[PDB]
RNA sequence: GUAUGUCUAAAGUUAUGCUCUUAUUUACUAACAA
């Protein structure tokens, strides 16, 4: 089959449907003729009638279209269970029990439920094959399209407001501007970068602003939902948990910096006094240890060597694993080569750094899905993290040495 | 004798060696052609052609996998013919014939009384037919 | 739809009998014109006449054309309506036609259209059509 | 057939133990390649040539051209070569495959036309892929055994000849046209002599087409005999173009691997083939013996 | 270029067909309708023009230029009491707006026709209207 | 009169634009009321430091 | 290239369009009779 | 040769890179990068932000400013991007200052020319191709009118074949009118303005014909 | 400027560019025949199109005036650097 | 390699500064080989 052709010829599960019952019909009528046509015994048949609708799964894949029939199929393994081992009392094993009526009852009953379906199923199949399918189809929501459908609302209603609110009865051309202006506000919104165009009109600005906080209010509450929903165990899409790992790691950012211009507004939550107090209390405690400090290290060390082959292998560890790396991966993997190649100018190079570097590459972040509680992930740019690691256990051997 | 040509309706030229009915080269896509003629080339590098967006074009036919224009012969709304000796001279659609000097692309305009089809004697070094339309054939 | 217009059939074609008995299936094909659906109607003129009479055009298109929905003719005159259109051109006006568009779509758009044709506009109000007969006979002398 | 099943099958699973009765065709048994025993040769590497051409979209279209079924034999020198219709590529797609498949077919089709006396034993392959398909279309008759070649012999440039190019272009239909790959060279010398000058030949063209028209188009006063494929030397002047060809090769070698300089006498030897690999173990045992 | 008979027949067809397609997708998009008018208007078709605008004005009739377009279409070609009648239709439809108004006195003052002028203008008058049409009446 | 809006985030027509136009907010400046105990915090360490010192 | 939504699919259409006589599943008769107050 | 990016901020590339942000705005800093054939997205992201930005400044600090920085030195101690964020400076600026006061062109023109080719060409590949097809289409079209005319001229009338119509109910419009919404009908009489209509409109045909 | 303002200002200036140089009814049929001079309606279709010609024109000349990349960018710039 | 999309599949509708020669790059593409 050409694929196109291949598209066509998937037939539903109404004229798949009707084959299997016809299937199973010709089966028992087939064997009926078999009977009939001087093969086989009135017994012979008894028993084949019985297997027939003993194994109707087996013999016609009815479950394959309509699945619910594994109750049917079901129910007629247990008469047989059930039968035979009446049947089979003092007789030993074998196929040659009949006694076909039970498991027939049950293929009744079956059909029963389902002439109303196939009237509806086929009835619709066959209109189509007439009448032209309607074209007025109209989708509902779905937890598919839902966002979609929920953003094309929301920016009619806003793009109405605004036209209502405009004197001058401007042009549907005029209200890109506007819409285009919203969802930019939208993003900025999600970064948590105020959405300040100078050029508005104060009315304006207003009405997004409110519009937004009603679509961040929904995407919030969505969030929340859908992590208690996580945590529940329930039936959610991969991508729906993605999503709301994403939406719910951008949430947290912007509470985050939220909290540090909340600190910066209105000063430490540190009083003074108590900050004095716990130097004096760490203080105490050193002047109590006797607890030389850990000096800046110099080029004296008979350890340097060994300490950096440490923070080396420590990263090193991250990268053995995971062959395809990437960009920063390889940088990071070039400068730990280099250092092995070159540890005297290596040290050096951190030494200078320490002294010296007191602005560094900016920290990118992502979330790790504990499906309980997302964990934040630090990045640190390569360069630095040689001196991080460095200097941590540098620290350590210090610290514990002392 | 060897190597031919054959562009066609699609906008594609094809240069073929005699016999072997594989294409030594496929042409660009974005012109247009329909009279092929080549041009009395002293070196016989050049296989000109005429287009349908009034601009007859030039190739360079050796080797056959060569054909990167050179200038451009604009200024014959075309749905006719040319030909070469110097020279090019080729016919339009409306009005009259254009000779057009070969190496600079620009020359004289002469009437034609339409119809276009240009040729020159070639045995003469300066003598040209034209084919108007319904008996109307102009020598120079 | 209810069906809200009565069927336009026209006398010579019907047959003089003072009781036919006709049927009617609802819905019951796309029409000759404007391929759209309509309620058939059709009928043995006589009991035992062989040919049944069947209603082509839908009752919208009838009405459109001003004619019968079984002759295709003029429901005034039984006569062929581009012809009736002719002669109402020819006295009174130099130009009325009545143009079907051949389009399939816009066939059926146009046959959705309250509106009159060319002709028709004539043949509906009988005082019209009386004066059109008189013009055209002044037009013979 | 059951064998190639389970095989297939163990494919399948890629627990494979390679392990072959007959060894394959390596530079110290090409000496037993023949031996009064009727064989044939097949190479399917110009089945399926091709026309890259630009598109509308500006992408390339690969298009088919006529090829060929390099179907040699050594003794005879006759060179069968069914010349491929591009007609036979137009019924279907993925022609990569279908090139091996069609191959295998054609290969097959000729067997089973020729008696069983000179139905060939051993069928030898360069391409080692393209025995896969031919276990199965020799399927048909079980005693013509299959010789998968270590030694790659170069025979995509073969039809780089002038004459067979000219051919295969000349194709128009599904039609074989055979020739005597050498037919001077049988009357002057055994066979052997003449395929070691033949592989010298399309070694040096698989190197450089246009050097190796070159060396036999040096002189023009010599002509090419009208049936035969080569041009019919003098065999003091043929001596010296075989001496030219193999420079030409040992230069490229030179040239691309950049020790051709200390070779030894059987490395040498293997290198002019480009067959005895690196890695293949049956140079291992033949160096071992010496 | 544009040759002969059928040929021009099949560019007219083209041409419709691509304005068509684009009306479709916006059925609002009034420079596309305006725009296809003016191409029936040079194709010299002036019932279809007049069909182009029918259909623009009922998809939107708040669109006060193409009314103007419409209008100065007619005059065009002549059809002065098209324009005359249209520019009525106008009117009713869109009354409180001043331009078509003006747009009608200036046809109808350079047609001389000064009764209907005074006439016109006694009804605009009438409406309670803009101290601006009192002035220029 | 509402201005074109421009993104920083997506051009769908890849227009280039001014750099200013491009990226904005110039409201880094606060710094006061922010201080307003940093002071008094740093200070306090200092004079403590110097007690501890002594 | 794709489009934000501006003039919705207006019912007009499908109001002029013909029936399909298709039976759909929801539209099978779901609580028939319905239910009043006390008054 | 592919490799670990990083190097130096060369002018012509600190251009393009401004070019770019431009272009793509502020959050594309992949496709900037791309555009970049040495610095990464990371890289030029941190540069812009560092350096090439208008909205920083590198003017020089006044002695109240000045005052500013080293009191936020004495009271935030080297926490410089705060620092730098109170001054409304670049970070690295700032602790330069504050150090302060305490006391090839081949490869270039390549990636140029690509940049600039880039940067001019702004649809996706469904508008190349849509474009490339309608001038394809027209290229076509034209030949077929040589066809048909040269075979008018010839003497054999042909037809122009329709468009293979893609559904039943696909419209040709010079069959019939489009849908044909009349005029408003007429208060004032229209009979002459139509006749008049006419026969411009016939005469037009004619002249076409003649044409 | 409002369209108030704009088209009586419009107005006035057209009445300009004219001060530069009977009814029959059938009220069966309600045709209004307004038989009027037929070289007035020439005069006014000739002005007509000179003004839409003369407008026609002005865009022409302002279109050939002149940080973008294509036709349209050029433009958008412009119009943001109007504000 | 595909979805997918075009194409073909035969009967005649009655009108009178440049050209050139080359070698090199880079890019893209390539069910073509490695
Ligand atoms: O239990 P099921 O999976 O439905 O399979 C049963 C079952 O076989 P198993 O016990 O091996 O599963 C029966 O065996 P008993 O339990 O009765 O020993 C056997 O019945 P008979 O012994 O009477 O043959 C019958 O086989 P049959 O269908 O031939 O009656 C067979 O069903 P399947 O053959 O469908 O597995
Ligand atoms: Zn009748
Ligand atoms: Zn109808």
């Amino acid at each position: 089959l050409t694929t196109k052709e291949r598209k066509k010829s998937r037939l539903g599960n109404s004229f798949h449907l009707m084959r299997e019952l016809l299937k199973m019909m010709k089966l028992i009528v087939d064997t009926h003729v078999q009977f009939r046509l001087g093969n086989v015994d009135a017994f012979q048949l008894a028993d084949g009638i019985h297997y027939i609708l003993n194994h109707i799964g087996q013999l016609t894949g009815i479950y394959r279209y309509k699945y619910k029939v594994m109750h049917q199929i079901r129910a007629c393994k247990d008469l047989k269970h059930i039968i035979y081992y009446k049947f089979n009392k003092n007789l030993g094993k074998g196929p040659g029990c009949g006694f076909w009526q039970p498991a027939w009852r049950v293929w009744l009953n079956f059909l029963r439920g389902t002439i109303p379906l196939l009237e509806r199923y086929i009835g619709n199949l066959i209109t189509r094959q007439f009448e032209g399918r309607s074209n007025e189809i109209v989708k509902t929501t779905t937890k598919q399209r839902l966002d979609a459908y929920y953003d094309l609302e929301l920016r009619n209603s806003v793009m109405d407001d605004i036209l209502e609110m405009m004197p001058e009865s401007i042009r549907q051309k005029k209200a890109r501007t506007i819409l285009q202006h919203l969802s930019e506000a939208w993003r900025c919104w999600k970064a948590n970068i105020p959405w300040d165009v100078p050029g508005m009109p104060a009315p304006i600005k207003k009405i997004i602003e409110r519009y937004i906080k009603s679509k961040a209010d929904a995407w919030v509450s969505a969030a929340h939902y859908n992590r208690e929903r996580i945590k529940r165990g329930a039936h959610v899409e991969k991508t729906m948990v993605k999503k709301n790992l994403g939406r719910l790691t951008r949430l947290w950012i912007k509470n985050e910096q939220e909290r540090q211009r909340q600190i910066q507004k209105n000063g430490p939550e540190i009083t003074p006094e108590e900050a004095t107090t716990i130097f004096s209390v760490m203080v105490e405690w050193l002047e109590s240890r006797s607890f030389s400090p850990i000096p800046f290290p110099p080029l004296t060390y008979k350890n340097d060597t060994k300490i950096l082959v440490l923070a080396l292998e420590d990263l090193k560890d991250v990268y053995a694993s995971k062959v395809r790396l990437n960009a920063s991966e390889r940088e990071e993997l070039a400068l730990i080569e280099e250092a092995y190649d070159n540890p005297h100018d290596t040290l050096n190079r951190i030494k200078k750094y320490l002294l010296t570097q007191r602005v560094f590459k900016p920290v990118d972040i992502t979330m790790m899905e504990n499906y309980q509680n997302i964990s934040p992930v630090y990045s640190v740019d390569p360069l630095e993290k040689i001196t991080d690691a460095y200097l941590d256990q540098y620290l350590w051997y210090e610290a514990d040495q002392r | 004798g060897s190597k031919f040509i054959s562009s066609s309706e699609d906008k594609t030229v094809r240069i073929w060696e005699n016999q072997i009915n594989v294409p030594i080269k496929q042409i660009s896509d974005t012109a247009q052609h329909s009279m092929p003629f080549l041009n009395v080339h002293p070196s016989q590098n050049y296989f000109c052609a005429q287009s349908m967006d009034n601009r007859i074009y030039s190739f360079s036919l050796k080797p056959k996998y060569k054909r990167h224009p050179k200038k451009i012969f604009k200024g014959h709304s075309s749905a006719g013919y040319g030909i070469s000796l110097r020279y090019i001279c080729s016919g339009d659609s409306k009005s009259r014939l254009f000779t057009w000097d070969w190496n600079t692309s620009r020359l004289l305009n002469n009437i034609k009384i339409p119809i276009t089809q240009v040729d020159w004697h070639p045995q003469e070094t300066s003598k040209v037919i034209c084919s108007g339309a319904a008996g109307k054939i102009y020598v120079c | 739809e209810i069906n809200e217009p009565p069927p336009n059939i026209c006398e010579q074609c019907l047959g003089d009998e003072a009781n036919i008995r006709m049927t009617k299936i609802p819905q019951g094909s796309e029409c000759k014109i404007c391929t759209l659906p309509f309620t058939l109607y059709h009928f043995k003129t006589s009991k035992r006449s062989n040919n049944i009479i069947k209603t082509l055009i839908c009752v919208r298109c009838a009405t459109q054309r001003n004619i019968c929905q079984c002759c295709m003719l003029d429901s005034r005159w039984h006569i062929p309506i581009q012809l009736r259109d002719h002669l109402i051109s020819l006295v009174n006006e130099e130009n009325v036609m009545t143009e079907e568009a051949k389009n399939d779509m816009m066939k059926r758009f146009l046959s959705l259209k309250n509106v009159k044709l060319g002709g028709a506009q004539i043949t509906s109000d009988p005082s019209e059509a009386d004066n059109i007969v008189d013009k055209l006979k002044n037009i013979l002398l | 057939a059951l064998y190639v099943l389970r095989e297939r099958i163990r494919k399948g699973l890629q627990i494979y133990q390679s392990s072959v009765q007959e060894p394959f065709l390596n530079s110290s048994n090409y000496a037993e390649l023949f031996n009064n025993d009727i064989k044939l040769f097949v190479d399917d590497t110009n089945v399926y040539r091709v026309t890259v051409h630009k598109t509308f979209e500006g992408n390339v279209a690969t298009k088919a051209i006529n090829g060929c079924i390099f179907t040699l034999n050594p003794k005879t020198g006759h060179l069968f070569l069914k010349i491929i219709h591009t007609s036979v590529w137009a019924g279907q797609k993925r022609l990569s495959q279908l090139a091996k498949w069609k191959t295998a077919e054609e290969v097959s089709a000729l067997v089973r036309s020729l008696p069983k006396e000179e139905q060939p034993k051993q069928i030898i392959v360069t391409r080692k892929a393209m025995l896969d398909p031919l276990e199965v279309h020799m399927l048909d008759f079980p005693n013509i055994a299959i010789r998968p070649t270590e030694l790659r012999l170069p025979f995509s440039a073969a039809m780089s000849i002038d004459k067979l190019s000219d051919v295969v272009m000349k194709a128009t239909e599904p039609q074989m046209v055979l020739f005597n790959i050498y037919d001077d060279w049988l009357d002057r010398i055994s066979s052997y002599t003449a395929f070691s000058r033949l592989t010298l030949l399309l070694r040096a063209l698989k190197t450089n087409e246009e050097s190796a028209k070159m060396i036999l188009l040096s002189d023009p006063t010599i002509t090419i005999k009208s049936y035969h494929l080569w041009p019919s030397f003098t065999d003091e002047q043929w001596i010296t173009i075989e001496s030219q060809m193999r420079d030409l090769i040992l230069t490229e070698y030179g040239r691309k691997y950049n020790v051709n300089i200390s070779a030894l006498t059987q490395t040498e030897i293997k290198d002019i083939i480009l067959g005895q690999n690196i890695k293949a173990p049956s140079v291992k045992r033949q160096k071992m013996a010496e | 270029d544009i040759l002969d008979l059928e040929e021009l027949r099949e560019y007219q067809r083209r041409k419709r067909t691509e304005y068509e397609g684009y009306l479709k997708r916006n059925r609002l998009d009034m420079g596309q309708w305006i725009r296809y008018a003016q191409f029936e208007i040079e194709q010299h078709d002036m019932r279809r023009a007049r069909s182009i605008f029918e259909r623009a004005l009922l998809v939107d009739s708040s669109f006060i230029p193409l009314w103007i377009r419409y209008i100065d279409a007619e005059l065009k070609v002549k059809c002065i009491n098209h324009a005359r009648n249209l520019m009525n239709r106008a009117i009713s439809t869109l009354p409180r707006v001043d331009k078509l108004w003006y747009k009608y006195l200036i046809v109808e003052e350079s047609l001389n026709n000064v009764e209907i002028v005074r006439s016109l203008y006694t009804k605009w008058c009438s409406l309670e209207p803009g101290v601006n049409a009192w002035n220029s009446f | 009169k509402i201005p074109a809006a421009v993104s920083n985030w997506k051009n769908p027509n890849g227009y280039t634009v001014a750099l200013e136009r491009r990226v904005g907010k110039a409201l880094d400046n606060e710094n006061n009321t922010i201080n307003d105990g940093f002071m008094k915090l740093s200070e306090a360490l200092e004079n403590a430091d110097k007690k501890a010192r002594q | 290239s794709h489009r934000p939504q501006l003039e919705a699919r207006s019912g007009a259409k499908a109001a002029a369009y013909t029936p399909t006589g298709i039976e759909h599943a929801r539209l099978l008769p779901g609580h028939t009779t319905l239910k009043y107050r006390k008054f | 040769p592919i490799y670990v990016k990083g190097g130096v901020w060369t002018n012509v590339e600190d251009q393009i890179l401004k070019a770019a942000v431009q272009k793509y705005g502020t959050h594309q800093w992949s496709k900037v990068a791309s555009l970049l054939q040495k610095k990464t997205a990371r890289q030029s992201e941190l540069r812009w932000n560092e350096y090439l930005n208008p909205k920083l400044n590198f003017t020089e600090f006044s002695k109240e400013e000045d005052a500013q920085l080293l009191d936020l030195a004495r009271e935030l101690p080297n926490q410089w991007r705060t620092i730098a964020d109170m001054m409304a400076r670049p970070a690295q600026v700032c602790v330069e200052r504050y150090n302060r006061l305490l006391e090839l062109e081949d490869e270039e023109k390549e990636m140029l020319a690509e940049a600039r080719a880039r940067l001019l060409n702004t649809q996706g590949k469904k508008a190349t191709r849509k474009i490339r097809e309608r001038m394809l289409e027209e290229s076509k079209r034209i030949a077929e009118l040589q066809k048909r005319r040269e075979l008018k001229q010839a003497g054999i009338n042909v037809a122009i074949k329709k468009p293979k119509k893609k559904y039943g109910t696909d419209i040709d419009y010079n069959e019939d009118i489009v849908y044909e919404q009349a005029p408003m009908p007429g208060i004032y009489d229209t009979s002459t303005e139509d006749r008049q209509i006419k026969k411009k409109f016939e005469q037009f045909e004619r002249k076409v014909n003649r044409k | 400027i409002s369209y108030d303002q704009l088209a009586k200002l419009s107005y006035e200036k057209t009445l300009r560019n004219l001060a530069t140089q009977k009814v029959q009814k059938d009220t069966k049929t309600g045709k209004i025949t307004i038989a009027d001079d037929d070289k007035l309606v020439n005069k006014l279709a000739v002005s007509l199109q000179s003004e839409s010609k003369k407008r026609y024109e002005a865009r022409k000349r302002q279109m050939q005036n002149a940080s973008f990349i294509n036709d349209k960018n050029k433009q958008f710039n412009e119009k943001l650097s109007r504000e």
